């Protein structure tokens, strides 16, 4: 096998009635062969039930801002169209090969991706550690810009976590 | 060390023996994302 320089944890959350207990975590691994085999038996991201979500994290950071390794973090934000036009799929994989690949210099500062199912829009999101280092920040969005093709009317948005949790704030935009 | 794949690299061991049997962790969990 194939190591990865770090272990990930796949986590799925579907809607069920539990509060904060609808994130399900579901396996982790630290090579290239785990994580097709996981990726390779379960849906694609189009085929998922709305209201749900894939999150892919680093071993023990949960997939929630609150987490101490995302506290001071904030995340780049890709909105995308619900028609069929967009590249979901291939994009939602693209996002995690450049995870698991490490793709980015400050990799330290990558704490996961997230991919939201829901009614008006779809968005992926790339979760680093500190809001407040713009070097870190910037040189992980425009590794995403360059290796997502995302062209040019589309726009990276990072928005701190803090401004979440309140039509949200960027601080920067790419 | 740094362990750095490239798009490439990665999708080139997607057909390995290993990367097509399914994943260990199944636990007594009945979701909606497991493929059929």
């Amino acid at each position: 096998k194939h190591p990865l320089m770090n272990v990930w944890t796949l986590w799925y959350l579907e809607n069920d009635r539990s509060w904060e207990d609808m994130q399900n975590e579901i396996t982790s691994f630290d090579t290239v062969e785990d994580f097709w085999s996981l990726y390779n038996h379960i849906k694609p991201p189009s085929e998922i039930k709305l209201g749900s979500d894939y999150s892919l994290f680093k071993k023990n950071i949960r997939p929630m801002w609150e987490d101490a390794a995302n506290k001071q973090g904030g995340r780049w934000v890709i909105t995308l169209n619900k028609s069929s036009k967009t590249d979901l799929d291939n994009l939602w994989l693209d996002v995690l090969l450049c995870l698991i690949g490490e793709a980015f210099d400050h990799s330290d500062q990558i704490c996961g991706a997230v991919i939201n199912i829901r009614g008006k829009s779809n968005k992926i999101s790339i979760w680093t550690a500190d809001g407040n280092n713009e070097e870190a920040a910037l040189e992980i969005g425009h590794k995403l810009r360059d290796a997502l093709r995302l062209g040019r009317n589309n726009s990276l948005q990072y928005q701190l976590h803090k401004d979440t949790m309140v039509n949200v704030k960027s601080i920067y935009t790419l | 060390p740094h362990m750095r794949y490239s798009k490439v690299d990665l999708l080139a061991l997607r057909y390995e023996g290993k990367s097509r049997q399914c994943s260990t962790r199944l636990e007594l969990q009945t979701l909606g994302f497991w493929k059929i």
